[PDB]
RNA sequence: CGCAAGACGGACCAGAGCGAAAGCAUUUGCCAAGAAUGUUUUCAUUAAUCAAGAACGAAAGUCGGAGGUUCGAAGACGAUCAGAUACCGUCGUAGUUCCGACCAUAAACGAUGCCGACCGGCGAUGCGGCGGCGUUAUUCCCAUGACCCGCCGGGCAGCUUCCGGGAAACCAAAGUCUUUGGGUUCCGGGGGGAGUAUGGUUGCAAAGCUGAAACUUAAAGGAAUUGACGGAAGAGCGAUUUUUGUACACACCGCCCGU
C-alpha cells in the first residue's frame, strides 16, 4: 500500500541525491527528502531590544539579524512538532500554513 | 417591486472597445450612434505574479 | 606598520562585508555569480579581489524565478574580472 | 468534439498545426530575392539558409545563418517569390 | 525513435506537393549538371552540393529539375567516391573517438560511444554488402580504419 | 598573528537539468561525445526485440604501491541496567582518500520490459524554433540581451474528469480483454523444506551463476471495513458510511522471535 504518490521525497527524473546531516541528531538523509526551514530572527530578544537601545552609543542603530538554515529528518521533525500527521485527504494539500496574518 | 423613473440601461454614450465595434459591425450594427470607441490599454498585464 | 612615540601608524590590510549583509543578499529564486582576480598595483602591492552579483527580477515579471543560462553567467564573470583587473 | 469536419479544416487551422501533421505536408520555408545597396545584382536566397551567401559581383555578405532562419545584412532588401 | 538513443524527435523536411519546377528558375538541366560536376571536382559530398544549390542558386530539388539524384549523376559522370559518404563519416568518427580514447584510458563513456558507433558501422556495412555496393570481403578493422578514410 | 597536511565544495540548490543505468555541483583551458529544435540537403528499407557472446555497473570486501585531516566496524574503558555482552559518552585498529589489478552484489524501485497506433480538459515549467502591442540596457539607428502575450515540437512533472479499467488501494495508463489476436524478450503456478544439499562453472578469498528431492502443512497472503489498543497528535460489488498506526479481534492480561 503506497502512502504517497511522490514517495515522501522530491526526486523526479534523476537517480541519486547527495545526503545531508540532520541538525538535531546528525543522521544522513537525502537533501530532497529532508525537512528544510529558513529562520530569520533577531539576535536580541524583545526585552533585550529595549534594554540595549538605551545603552547604545549610536542613534537608531539597527540590531543585526540571524539567518540559519535548518535540516531535519522525519523522526526529528515529527518529535519536535515542526511537522504533524494529517488526515488522508489533508495529506494532499501542500499549501504552506497560513503564517501571514 | 421598486421601479425607477428612468432605466439605468439608458445611456447617452456607451463606451466600447474596437473589438466590440468589429463584432457589432459583423452583425450589421455598426451604425449605432450611442457607441464611443475607447483606446485599449497599452500594456497586456492581467495575470497575478506567480510566487 | 610603525610606532612614533605613543602613535601607532596603520596601513590598509583588507576589506570585507558583514555577515548579515551577505546572509540577507542571498535569496532562493535567483542566480548568484562570483569572481576573483589577482592583480598587482603600480607600487608593488598584490591584491586578491572577490566580486559577487545577483540576477534581478523585472518590474512586470510574472515568472517566479530569474535564472541566467551558463553562457550568460560566464560572460558576466568575465566582465567582472576584466573590470576588476583594469581598475587596480 | 463529436462534430468536426476533417475534410475541410479552416485556413487558420492548417497554419497552426505542425508541418507534418497537416492533411497534406507543406513546408514553412520560402525563397526570396535579395538586393544589397552597393551592387545591383539580385540574388535568390533560401529562407532557412545554412551558409553565408556572398555577392558574386562584389563579395558582399548577404546573410548570416542562425538556428532557425538566416538573418540578412543591414541595408539589404528582400521580396518573397510567388 | 533513435537507433541508439532514447530520444524520439520529429524534426525533418517536408517536400511540397507540387513536383513542377517553379517558373522563376532560369536554369536548365545541363547547367545544373555542370554546376554539380564543378562542385564535385571541388571536393564536396552530394549533401553539401545539394545544400549549396538550395542556398545560393535557388535549386530546391535537383531531382525535380534534372530528373535524377546527385549520386546517380556523379556515378554516370564517374566522379563518385569508392565508399558511400555516410559510412565514410561513421568510420571517421570511430577513428576520432579511438584516437581520443588511447590518450584517456579512464574515459568509460568514450568506450561506450565507440561500441555504439562500431555497431552502426557493422549494420551499414552489412546492408551495403547485401546490395553489392561493397565487395563481399570488405571488413572494418580498427587498425585498417585510419587508412580506409 | 602565521605556517603545514589531508578531506570535502555550504548558502544559491528547485517535485529543476544531464547520463544506458550506477551516477553527476569552486574558476579557467584543452580533448572527444550527445539529445532536442531548424532544414524545399543526401541514401533509399538500410528497421523492432533479442539464444550465443560482450562493455559498464553504489556501498562494502580482497591483493600490491602512496598518503593518512575527519569519521570510524573490531577492541579497551566510563555510564545505564535486575542483567547490556546494546542504545549514551572517551579513545581507537582495518577502512574512509589517490594509482594499478580483482569482486558483479543492493528496497541496483516507478517494487511497473522495449518498439508502434488510437483514446478528455487545465495551468505551469526546461530546451529549440516562429509571430506580435508595449517597457528597459547597449549614448543615436537597426539588431541583440532582460520582461510581457501567444503558437509548434521533443522532456521532467502537477491538478481535474462517470474515457474506460481494477479485489480495491488507485491508474490517462495499470485504458482501447469472454465485443478475448499490432511485434517481440524475460519470467510465475498454494504455504514451508530452500535459494538449502549435490554436480558443474567463475574467483586469491569472501563468495557469484545454474539449481533439487525426501518430508511437512489447510491455509499462508493482498486490498479495504467496524472495533479494541498505542511509552502518537445519496455514495460504495460489499462489509459499511477527532485524526492517525496496527502482524491485535478470547481484542496489550494481545500477538510473537530465538537460545
Ligand atoms: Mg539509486
Ligand atoms: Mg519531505
Ligand atoms: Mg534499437
Ligand atoms: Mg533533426
Ligand atoms: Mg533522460
Ligand atoms: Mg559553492
Ligand atoms: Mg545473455
Ligand atoms: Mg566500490
Ligand atoms: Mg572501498
Ligand atoms: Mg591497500
Ligand atoms: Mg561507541
Ligand atoms: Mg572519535
Ligand atoms: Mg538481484
Ligand atoms: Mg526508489
Ligand atoms: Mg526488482
Ligand atoms: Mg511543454
Ligand atoms: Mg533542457
Ligand atoms: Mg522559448
Ligand atoms: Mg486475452
Ligand atoms: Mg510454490
Ligand atoms: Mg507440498
Ligand atoms: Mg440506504
Ligand atoms: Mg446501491
Ligand atoms: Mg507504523
Ligand atoms: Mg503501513
Ligand atoms: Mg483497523
Ligand atoms: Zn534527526
Amino acid at each position: 500500500t503506497k502512502k504517497r504518490r511522490n514517495n515522501g521525497r522530491a526526486k523526479k527524473g534523476r537517480g541519486h541525491v547527495q545526503p545531508i546531516r540532520c541538525t538535531n541528531c546528525a543522521r544522513c538523509v537525502p537533501k530532497d527528502k529532508a525537512i528544510k526551514k529558513f529562520v530569520i530572527r533577531n539576535i536580541v530578544e524583545a526585552a533585550a531590544v529595549r534594554d540595549i537601545s538605551e545603552a547604545s552609543v549610536f542613534d537608531a542603530y539597527v540590531l543585526p539579524k540571524l539567518y540559519v538554515k535548518l535540516h531535519y529528518c522525519v523522526s526529528c521533525a515529527i518529535h519536535s512538532k515542526v511537522v504533524r500527521n494529517r488526515s488522508r485527504e489533508a495529506r494532499k494539500d501542500r499549501t504552506p500554513p497560513p503564517r501571514f496574518r | 417591486n421598486y421601479v425607477p423613473e428612468v432605466s439605468a440601461l439608458d445611456q447617452e454614450i456607451i463606451e466600447v472597445d474596437p473589438d466590440t465595434k468589429e463584432m457589432l459591425k459583423l452583425l450589421d450594427f455598426g451604425s449605432l450612434s450611442n457607441l464611443q470607441v475607447t483606446q485599449p490599454t497599452v500594456g497586456m498585464n492581467f495575470k497575478t505574479p506567480r510566487g | 606598520e610603525d610606532v612614533q612615540g605613543k602613535n601607532c601608524l596603520t596601513n590598509f590590510h583588507g576589506m570585507d562585508l558583514t555577515r548579515d549583509k551577505m546572509c540577507s543578499m542571498v535569496k532562493k529564486w535567483q542566480t548568484m555569480i562570483e569572481a576573483h582576480v589577482d592583480v598587482k598595483t603600480t607600487d608593488g602591492y598584490l591584491l586578491r579581489l572577490f566580486c559577487v552579483g545577483f540576477t534581478k527580477k523585472r518590474n512586470n515579471q510574472i515568472r517566479k524565478t530569474s535564472y541566467a543560462q551558463h553562457q550568460q553567467v560566464r560572460q558576466i564573470r568575465k566582465k567582472m574580472m576584466e573590470i576588476m583587473t583594469r581598475e587596480v | 468534439p463529436l462534430a468536426k469536419d476533417l475534410l475541410h479544416p479552416s485556413p487558420e487551422e492548417e497554419k497552426r498545426k505542425h508541418k507534418k501533421k497537416r492533411l497534406v505536408q507543406s513546408p514553412n520555408s520560402y525563397f526570396m530575392d535579395v538586393k544589397c545597396p552597393g551592387c545591383y545584382k539580385i540574388t535568390t536566397v533560401f529562407s532557412h539558409a545554412q551558409t553565408v551567401v556572398l555577392c558574386v559581383g562584389c563579395s558582399t555578405v548577404l546573410c548570416q545563418p542562425t538556428g532557425g532562419k538566416a538573418r540578412l545584412t543591414e541595408g539589404c532588401s528582400f521580396r518573397r517569390k510567388q | 525513435g533513435r537507433m541508439h538513443a532514447p530520444g524520439k524527435g520529429l524534426s525533418q523536411s517536408a517536400l511540397p506537393y507540387r513536383r513542377s519546377v517553379p517558373t522563376w528558375l532560369k536554369l536548365t538541366s545541363d547547367d545544373v549538371k555542370e554546376q554539380i560536376y564543378k562542385l564535385a571536382k571541388k571536393g564536396l559530398t552530394p549533401s553539401q552540393i545539394g545544400v549549396i544549390l538550395r542556398d545560393s542558386h535557388g535549386v530546391a530539388q535537383v531531382r525535380f529539375v534534372t530528373g535524377n539524384k546527385i549520386l546517380r549523376i556523379l556515378k554516370s559522370k564517374g566522379l563518385a567516391p569508392d565508399l558511400p559518404e555516410d559510412l565514410y563519416h561513421l568510420i571517421k568518427k570511430a577513428v576520432a573517438v579511438r584516437k581520443h580514447l588511447e590518450r584517456n584510458r579512464k574515459d568509460k563513456d568514450a568506450k561506450f560511444r565507440l561500441i555504439l558507433i562500431e555497431s552502426r558501422i557493422h549494420r551499414l556495412a552489412r546492408y551495403y554488402k547485401t546490395k553489392r555496393v561493397l565487395p563481399p570481403n570488405w571488413k572494418y578493422e580498427s587498425s585498417t580504419a585510419s587508412a580506409l578514410v
